């Protein structure tokens, strides 16, 4: 297979533009001078996240790829924003499909899903991750940070901001180099010599809430418990996973490219032995995904479902394989928030686990009748793409030249789409592999207005985005481990249009302005996912030979189809088609 | 002019063809009886959608069954402000033609005109103005057409405002 | 040739001194135990470029040593200033000569040599520099940046400086992480989900020309368009090119070490043909430069040379070549402001490219007589190094300050070098130094006390003086789907003479503006346009040739003795051709 | 005096009751004070060892005794939460209202930990409820400000 190496980075709260012009861009103009690279493509999404897939010509070292590509990015990450470097960057050469999953669960149901991620994040992932053979690990779900939930009532009423708590945060919740007494160059005579303490990183919801804000006129104080809540949570909460139907967490393992399938599962399993004597009480390994045996249900919702529509298709899922296939079916694991392509509210995935060969016997009762069967049960499940499959006709790129800009090239795409759907005799399915665009709330901040009244655009855009979107602040210890810290606004305050008027900034002057007063907004279109190809912009389009027709013949009806596009707009194949 | 949000079926149907411009599916939707009115989760109803992409046969269509010609999003915008800010002239004037109200002003105070004016789009300006716009309407902030034209450095914009 | 890795560097504005002592040194000092290493040198020039280079051992393998290299430059890039960071630093393996240049031409005229340069930069470049076995590529030209053109009249009767339109253009083109409505974790029963968009990056003249600056008292508004002219215009205005005369621009294509010359050339093609289809009208590829059917001709002139003398001597080549070879000559590509010494005002490349070899019989139309013939020809042109060749007997000398003394004395010390070697023509010709002269600079002493008194932040007189005089890349934008830089920098006319100093104001901590002249003040004196390196000291490189019939060996043995009569503290090495 | 002294240092640091026991009887300084200050009384009740505590006593152990920066065996038991060495020491004349340099009392540490009974034993002793530190602040306001509402009952 020819090797591919990815590049994943993210940008809290950042919409699918905001990742693609400041990170994507910039560092796909930066992976020059490497060896042997066949293409490129990207994601930018709405999840605040980009993956840059470099493959490789077939025979390619991944080592020398992986290696060339990382110093190329390493020189670019002072282009990119803070934000983004804080999270941290990573680069991984490993196959794009599972090895296995490892699941956990608290058989006593004395933990929830959240409490069992944090777990598997914070006393698992890491020797799971540096074990040989592991080129990727997924966790489905999230480790544990500080979350600080703002009251906009309450920091209003004590004219305080979210720059306010953030500062504070900074300043309170600090580990300090504080040098020793008796330190060198000493004086002579010395008898003493000491470490000198100060500050240390906070290690408790108890400790962040007496963070000290402000001191009032008459002297009483204003701690941050006074204007948030605070409690562990996620980091984010866009992964939720169950086994069975019981809260779960587990490890997606993806297997490093030319490593040994069976020597690295082992030396996982090894990994674990070594682990399960410290669980606490309750928790337990399961196995549900192992690679007959095994297949997955992918679950692909239109972009702008919630995470409620997409649990109720999987609940739909999981039913079918708990009943109607529970002889043949041991296991389901599904994952709500991650799919066949990666991260987003709209897709979930589900690992199916049967039960053993030999207790399965006849042709119906085999993973190719079974997974017929499941995709026939499920292809009436309204607005949803549910199948079950597992781990070719042909795969087009659809190009920007020009220019254009996204919503010219969508046009382009829809023109070359209904001129397939025109050719049903050599053409099937022919069909866009991303999302579409969505509605999106478009806020303008009036800078005459916020001059007028003297509030920083520095301390609005800050207020916006951290309230909104949430800000990772900085690092504390939980139980010995180093974890994040994040400020955003509690759920309440942040769900309707009308909410953005409750938030107010403080103006030099010392008067709390609402947001209303400096902006006004209205409702757009956007893309959730942006994607480019060797460095342009792109919409991948998918489809196949229609019944009795070669793929050479539909490949080159599609070329005669796309040499009609508005003046500006090419084309490539790529994958299977290259 | 707020339609309620009845994810109903035919309505549902109805606001995704509109916005995809299938002009067939949607005259067989409101012959077997579609919400010509079903609104989003902002709002926006299948006049709204057709006015934003652009399918003028569509909205031709939807004000022939009965469409609420000034329908408001839940910001308070109306077809004729999303037709005026993308450019659609013949958009505008069918909307116009049919009762759109083109003083309309959404919750921002932001009128079609200042719209169409902040994008520069000329012949709709004329249009607007044409049927009776207010070209002295102010929006939240103060601003009319003429003071978006200076702030633009739109020199053909500001001499058709005079 | 050993292999070469590069490590590539710039920072805007600055003079050969600050970036010798902020970015070459810092770099230099990290570059030891790197295996297979033979030597290293660098350039620290007054265009604010560094070049260093590091040559291996012949058969060391290249990935290992860019590798072993990138990995100790790890180690200084948090040092270096934030604006050579920003630049983007490289570390290449490339072959040290161009392998092809690509051409640029618009046949309609419709693009100026500006616009050329800007559509190969933002169409065409990035897809030839990830083409496999492409080790460098050079443009000759710059790309578009968004240039904000200050006028120091205008900001003053304002009571604004620099300062204020950097941090303006920082807040009102910037590009907002806002969330989202109805994101998780929502109240449950949450139906609304949407991001919301807020500021999002500039993309045109227009809207660079509307950031607001202030809100006077009475109310009227001072914008960015009221302070600046805005337009898009060069990273840089350094190189300038012509194919035949016409504008043009084009990317120098280098070999990556140990790739394959037919097949790169060959992917470069397949990757010129995927492009040509989009272009706009009038744009043409011409092939000016396949590597024998070619040469090229040198034109180095001293330092100090502005670029309308550079022009004029590439006039002379280019019109020698146009008139008395027009029968054997089908073009010449030639680029002011680049050449073999790289980037400089003082220097320019020809790239010349012959008829078939069937339409120039006779050995006097073959290359090496059409090259004597016009080395001849141009061995005439006043203060100026020209000459022709296609593409071993010289010898390649460093000299090495090896004790803190200076650039001043070092000079000192090669000019008494050069003179004994003039008095020995029977075993040496033409010794003489690969480098450039010292030239007057302009130093401004700012005063610590008055700034002090007047409240005048020394943060703020930097920047006013860098960002006017020098350019100050601020952020980035999206110019037609790309993301390219913003530049603040004076209008040209407010930044030619020594007077114009004083039309610069700052502001005070109390609100008044101050004058660059009230807390300044400077002097002529002279100074390097371009430092060099060798192993990390500095040095100065001697070229030079055995005398008729001596070998290479005698002639190195006389430069040792020569040399072992130099000040204290002043050492040498060979290089090069003369290190084995 | 001792190179004994040094060595009681370490075996009541490192809680070997044996090897205490011992260098006594040798005729240890059973107040021998490191550089900071701490004595071996100091050492087992900040490390918890409650029969050293006990043993140093009975030999002399001054119960007051006060390091560097004010601070007394007491102290020291109360903020780490070893309530048998509180009791012991108290029962052996320890000075519950001892201030150490900062104006910091065993009741303040104890507060702040919240180590309830501890408080509970230094109230039955005598502990002024409202001394303050330099800073001004009671026991009280430490249970206000942490937020330990069951602290601020008793108090």
């Amino acid at each position: 297979a020819p090797p591919a190496v990815t590049i994943s980075a993210s940008y809290p709260g950042a919409d699918a533009k905001t990742v693609q012009d400041t990170v994507t861009q910039v560092i796909e103009q930066n992976m020059n001078g490497i060896d042997n690279l066949m293409y490129m493509s990207s994601n930018s999404d709405s999840t605040g996240t980009v993956q840059i897939t470099l493959t490789f010509e077939s025979g390619t070292d991944a080592d020398i790829a992986q290696v060339q590509v990382q110093n190329k990015l390493q020189l670019a990450m002072p282009l990119l924003p803070q934000e983004v470097q804080q999270q941290g960057v990573s680069v991984e050469k490993s196959s794009s499909s599972f090895l296995m999953v490892v699941g956990v669960i608290n058989t006593d149901g004395t933990m929830t899903q959240e409490d069992i991620s944090d777990y598997v994040a914070a006393n698992m992932k890491d020797a799971i991750s540096r074990t040989s053979g592991v080129g990727d690990v997924q966790l489905f779900g999230s480790q544990y940070a500080m979350r600080i939930w703002m009251n906009p009532n309450e920091l209003n009423k004590f004219q305080l901001t979210p720059v306010d708590v953030i500062t504070a945060i900074k300043a309170q919740n600090a580990q300090v180099a504080a040098g020793q007494l008796g330190g060198t160059p000493p004086v002579k005579g010395q008898q003493l010599n000491a470490s000198i303490i100060a500050q240390t990183r906070l290690t408790s919801t108890e400790e962040f809430g007496k963070i000290l804000l402000k001191v009032n006129q008459d002297g009483s104080r204003v701690l941050l418990r006074d204007v948030a809540k605070i409690e562990l949570g996620g980091e984010n909460y866009d992964i939720i996973a169950e086994f069975n139907g019981q809260p779960a967490s587990g490890l997606g393992i993806k297997l490093a490219t030319g490593a040994n399938a069976l020597d690295t599962a082992a030396a996982i399993r090894a990994e674990l032995a070594k682990m399960e004597p410290f669980f606490p009480s309750g928790l337990k390994i399961v196995y549900p995904y192992d690679t007959q045996g095994v297949f997955m249900t992918m679950v692909q919702l239109p972009a702008g479902a919630t995470q409620e529509r997409t649990q109720k298709v999987l609940n739909e899922v999981t039913h079918y394989y708990l009943t109607k296939e529970k002889n043949n079916v041991e296991s389901v694991f599904a994952v709500n928030g991650f799919g066949f392509a990666g991260r987003g509210q709209n897709t979930g995935i589900a690992f199916v686990s049967l039960k053993d060969w030999a207790d399965r016997p006849g042709e119906e009762n085999k993973v190719e009748a079974i997974t017929m069967r499941a995709t026939r049960a499920f292809s009436q499940i309204k607005d949803a793409m549910v199948f079950a499959f597992n781990l070719t006709g042909f795969d087009f790129e659809l190009i920007d030249q020009a220019g254009l800009g996204h919503e010219k090239l969508t046009q382009a795409r829809n023109q070359l789409l209904a001129e397939a759907a025109k050719h049903p005799d050599m053409l099937t399915s022919v069909r866009p592999n991303g999302l579409e665009d969505t509605p999106q709330f478009k806020i303008d901040i009036d800078q005459e207005k916020a001059q007028a009244l003297g509030v920083s655009i520095n301390d609005i855009n800050t207020t916006l985005g951290a309230a909104w979107g949430g800000s990772y602040v900085n690092d504390f210890i939980d139980r010995g481990r180093v974890k994040k810290v994040y400020v955003m606004s509690e759920a309440k305050y942040r769900m309707l249009p009308d909410d953005i008027g409750d938030w107010y900034v403080r103006a030099a002057d010392g008067q709390m302005v609402p947001f209303s007063a400096f902006s006004s907004s209205r409702w757009e279109y956007g893309s959730p996912r942006l994607e480019r190809y060797n460095g342009l912009p792109s919409m991948e389009i998918l489809g196949q030979a229609a019944p009795g027709k070669s793929t050479g013949e539909a490949m080159e009806l599609m070329e005669q189809l796309a040499s009609k596009l508005p003046t500006g707009v090419g084309y490539d194949w790529t994958g299977m088609s290259y | 002019h707020h339609h309620h949000h009845h994810g109903s079926d035919l309505g549902k149907k109805l606001l995704e063809a509109a916005r995809a411009g299938r002009d067939d599916e949607v005259r067989i939707l409101m012959a077997n009886g579609a919400d010509v009115n079903a609104a989003d989760v902002v709002g926006w109803t299948p006049l709204h959608l057709a006015a934003y992409w652009g399918h003028l046969e569509i909205v031709e269509v939807l004000l022939k069954n009965g469409a609420d010609v000034n329908a408001y999003d839940t910001l308070g915008s109306t077809p004729l402000h999303l037709a005026a800010h993308f450019g659609h002239l013949e958009i505008v004037e069918v909307l116009l033609k049919n009762g759109a109200d083109v003083n309309a002003k959404d919750d921002n105070g932001i009128t079609p005109l200042h719209l169409a004016a902040n994008r520069g789009h000329l012949e709709i300006v004329e249009v607007l103005l044409k049927y009776g716009a207010d070209v002295n309407a102010q929006d939240k902030f103060g601003k009319t057409a003429f003071d978006i034209s200076i702030n633009n450095g739109n020199e053909d914009l500001a001499e058709i405002l005079q």
